[PDB]
């Protein structure tokens, strides 16, 4: 195994011993296990799933990239957050807002990039939420 | 010693207190203090009693807040009180009432409000259907309906 | 005097003292929030710092925009204030600072542009015909980063596009619940040596290094103004301590200053009430 | 009160001395050789006894004024009201606080005595740290739940007009909401709650009811937590 | 009785206050309670009318914010109140002063100030004039001169 | 007049507080709130002086951080307090006492406890000769010796 700490500004969400930590990266999907190179990568707003043996834990994570050490898994990021510590009507309300704002916006915009990566936050919190 | 040996002979009694006659709030009728023998669900039926007790409760809450509010400021309430603070001076300015002897004092037509009227008009208060209107459209007025009226013109 | 008037302040001073007595405990426990939230920003911070001076020691001729200062024809200036009052003389200090500053540093307001984190500094502001470019209000007690997220990549963005070449901070300064110190700190440019002092390591990087820094030397700038607002958070809660003790302590002497008045006039009621009855005993006898 | 100023009637029209509020020296002496006569007698006098309920009106809260003084230190406690608590609608306006009981445990039976204990501490503490109460959610967890349970207790303790509880119903009602069988109900729900309980418990479980009866005793705490947790689980909260 | 009767034998009144007294404010006159029949613009001019009355309107305003000031200072106070305590503390303070009799106790040689001087340092004051010096500095002095004077060796 | 006349002839005061009773404190006497005009180096030795007033000054510092200690933690407080706060505890039990009368509610038998023997206990742990024995050795004992006896057996 390998220890993995998901960390935000403000807290840490994630902690323990995973035989596999798979993590959406910019480039393509990381799976870090143990005695991996020495790393680091962007992730995308995407679930960070970690496998302990038989237990599955999907953590809802956005704006955060990877560091990985042979000894170490980091995930540092804005937004970390497991199934039961979500405010799920939050996160419809916040979905709803963006992308119908977005659905009237071209790529050509100052405010393109902030709504749609909060939508994607919002929709990465459902289907964190929905596996629970 | 007068007023006090007195009270023992009232089946109702209406408390008047110079601090709401202080206010213009007329008749200056202390809600809390008057009393009444026959306030019960068995005369005035389950609806006039708990909207009459409901009155009583925010108006008690809105007194014990007073002091509070006084030196701390307004800001430093729950959203809860300072929804309380709102109504319990609009309930306040809606109990005010004009009367037909004194046009003269006044400045307006007396008005007359049935019961059933009355029990309807703080009813809607409570459930907070008149929040936007201003404490003024409820100040001296018969039923609900003129405060509706009189808030346009404000 | 009057009694009826005495016990009636009694009352609204007792209660007055509970009060302020009780947010001086709500606003302690927010004090050691937002220094345990401080304690978990800052290896986050250190963690961005190791990779940035991890990438710019394996590559050659090392320099980026946000490193590099350059003349300075507008500055950006972040001021954090409370949006709630009853915190002593804590917002009255770091806007004092800032007029200072801004009087003795600027001849026109077409030389600078404000960032407004907090409600008292936005009306301070305002009211003055400051430039206000942006604002944030109804930040909570203990804040995350995403809370001031929007205004600072806006401030950072006006950096990077050039729209002003400086951007810097104002708050107060946690030193102890008792004291705080207005202060202003630089944000934009970043100083080399403060930035790229972390431990060296041997990373891969993908795609690569210059995607990777394009990244995280914003998010860097971003931590440095949640760092501040979490110091600032810290001064805020230990000045409302400071000040409901204060005024817990005056609520106290007062009180006894009206409990003596009131024994006064009790006593002094009941010597007249029963001197006037024995006097009318004795003039009919 | 009434009865005071009677008196005092008659000794200024005797022409007796006047004191404070114009009543004579033996007013006290008045109240005092009338309620001492209420008792308890022993077994070689018959075992016997009265039980006296004097009232005082104070005006506007004085329990200072004169004959209030006299009837509170004569009497072995006193029930105080207050109008604050009546308009609020906690109702009896018990002040609990400053209301006293001499005699105390002594006059209770075994379960009641039990049950009372952890009330009058809870009731104590929730009255106390009611300057919090406003700010939700703020609060850490120790404070967050003697709030929750303090406020539920209140709700038992009000009680409606000509509806005396016996004292076997009553201690299962305090034993319940003491123990925290109403921390998942909610607030608004308590009194309703309590009402199907009892009827609930008189119908069915009476043989815990009757235990109390008979032998003045607490039954098998497991047995009542039991009884009580199948009515819990038929009750439908809104 | 005996200082209530007094009152109306007296075409002016020096109101002494142990308060001011304890503050170490001498003479401790009540500025507010002191009134004089000849106070009015027939006899002392306009200037001297406006001025007197612009300094009690201060200290009037000063007075009502005491019972907030005593428990919570000046910090919540609004711009408007701030500026009006600030100016009513210097007047508080330039009303006291050093007396011929006096100098046994005190040691500061006394002052005589005539109406002149004592009409034009207070209206600088309630002009904003003096802003800047501190506190200490109105603090037993006879003219405003004196003050400035004062403020530079503090 | 009641109080004040009765007061003019006292000595010393005994407080007893409910909150001790609650704690299982007994005798039930407020250490703080308690005093005796005779407390002095002139009646009693200049030990007893030192030592009473270095058990009054570690337990009122104790009351002062109950709200400190309440919200913040133990953390919160410097290694000088944390030694104090362990001190007051132990002496606060130390303070308690089983009694001849109360040999029904308490179970053990009543302790007669001199005064050199109850001075010499109260320096030793201001001294901290006894800062690692377990607090229940100090609660309802004699002399200073039966607390270390009963340290063996917990």
């Amino acid at each position: 195994t390998v220890q993995v700490d998901i960390v935000t500004p403000e807290r840490k969400v994630f902690q323990g011993e995973a035989d596999i930590v798979i993590a959406r990266g910019v480039e393509g999907e990381l799976g870090v296990m143990a005695g991996h190179i020495p790393l680091v990568t962007p992730l995308k707003t995407a679930p960070v799933r970690i496998k302990q043996g038989d237990k599955e834990t999907l953590i809802a994570v956005s704006g955060g990239f990877l560091e990985v050490r042979p000894d170490k898994v980091n995930i540092l990021a804005d937004t970390a957050e497991l199934p039961e510590e979500i405010a799920v009507e939050a996160a419809k309300k916040a979905k709803a807002r963006h992308e119908t704002i977005l659905k009237r916006l071209d790529k050509t915009d100052k405010d393109y990039l902030r709504h749609k990566r909060a939508l994607e936050r919002a929709e990465v919190r459902l289907q964190v939420a929905n596996s629970k | 010693p007068a007023p006090a040996t007195t009270f023992a002979h009232l089946d109702a009694t209406t408390n008047l207190e110079r601090k709401l006659a202080e206010m213009g709030i007329y008749p200056a009728v202390d809600p809390l203090a008057s009393t009444s023998r026959i306030l019960s669900p068995a005369v005035v039926g389950e609806e006039h009693y708990r909207v009459a007790r409901g009155v009583q409760q925010v108006l008690q809450r809105y007194n014990d807040l007073q002091d509070i509010i006084a030196i701390l400021g307004m800001d430093e309430l729950s959203d809860e009180d300072k929804l309380i603070v709102a109504r319990a001076r609009k309930i306040q300015r809606f109990l005010s009432q004009p009367f037909h002897v004194a046009e003269q004092f006044t400045g307006m037509p007396g008005k007359y409000v049935p019961v059933k009227e009355t029990v309807r008009g703080f009813k809607e208060i409570l459930e907070g259907k008149h929040d936007n209107l201003p404490e003024e459209a409820f100040y001296m007025v018969g039923t609900i309906d003129e405060a509706v009226e009189k808030a346009k013109k404000l | 005097q009057g009694m009826r008037e005495i016990k009636r302040r009694i009352r609204s001073v007792k209660n007055t003292r509970q009060i302020t007595k009780a947010m001086k405990m709500v606003a302690a426990a927010k004090l050691r929030r937002a220094q345990e939230t401080a304690e978990n920003a800052r290896p986050y911070a250190d963690k961005i710092k190791e990779v940035i001076s991890s990438i710019a020691a394996g590559t050659k001729d090392f320099s980026h925009p946000m490193l590099e200062a350059r003349p300075v024809k507008k500055t950006g200036y972040m001021v954090i204030t409370s949006d709630r009052g009853l915190a002593g003389p804590y917002n009255a200090n770091i806007l004092r600072l800032v007029s200072k500053t801004i009087e003795e540093r600027h001849q026109s307001k077409d030389e600078y542009v404000i960032f407004a984190v907090g409600r008292k500094g936005r009306d301070f502001f305002k009211k003055r015909g400051y430039p206000v470019v942006e604002e944030v209000t109804g930040i909570s007690d203990t804040p995350s980063l995403t809370e001031i997220q929007d205004i600072a990549q806006s401030a950072i963005g006006m950096f990077a596009d050039e729209t002003f070449d400086k951007l810097t901070i104002f708050y107060n300064e946690f030193v102890s619940p008792i004291v705080q110190r207005p202060v202003e700190k630089q944000l934009l440019p970043l100083t080399s040596e403060e930035v790229l002092d972390g431990p060296v390591s041997a990373y891969e990087y993908e795609p690569d290094s210059e995607s990777v820094l394009e990244v995280l030397l914003p998010k860097y700038a971003e931590t440095l103004i949640y760092s501040a607002l979490l110091d600032a958070k810290a001064s805020e809660f230990g000045a409302r301590m400071t000040a409901m003790g204060n005024a817990t302590d005056n609520a106290t002497e007062m009180l006894e200053t009206l409990t003596l008045q009131f024994n006064r006039a009790r006593q002094a009621a009941i010597t007249q009430e029963i001197a006037e009855i024995v006097a009318g005993a004795n003039a009919l006898r | 009160s009434k009865q005071a100023a009677a008196y005092r009637e008659l000794s200024l029209l005797l022409r007796r001395p006047p004191g404070r509020e114009a009543y004579p020296g033996d007013v006290f002496y008045l109240h005092s050789r009338l309620l001492e006569r209420a008792a308890k007698l022993s077994d070689e006098k018959g075992g016997g006894s009265l039980t006296a309920l004097p009232f005082i009106e104070t005006q506007a809260g004085d329990v200072s004024a004169y004959i209030p003084t006299n009837v509170i230190s004569i009497t072995d406690g006193q029930i105080f009201l207050e109008s604050d608590l009546f308009y609020s609608g906690v109702r009896p306006a018990v002040n609990v606080g400053i209301s006293v009981s001499r005699v105390g445990g002594a006059a209770q039976i075994k379960a009641m005595k039990k049950v009372a204990g952890t009330l009058r501490l809870d009731l104590a503490q929730y009255r106390e740290l009611q300057a919090f109460a406003q700010f939700g959610s703020d609060l850490d967890k120790a404070t967050q739940a003697k709030l929750n349970r303090g406020e539920r207790t209140v709700e038992i303790l009000k009680q409606d007009e000509h509806k005396p509880m016996p004292v076997e119903e009553q201690v299962i009602s305090i034993y319940a909401v003491t123990n925290g069988f109403m921390d998942d109900i909610p607030v608004e729900d308590v009194r309703r709650f309590e009402e199907e309980l009892l009827s609930f418990m008189r119908a069915n479980k009476d043989s815990l009811l009757d235990h109390i009866r008979q032998t003045g005793e607490l039954p098998d705490t497991k047995e009542l937590d039991a009884a009580i947790e199948e009515f819990k689980k038929g009750f439908t909260p809104s």
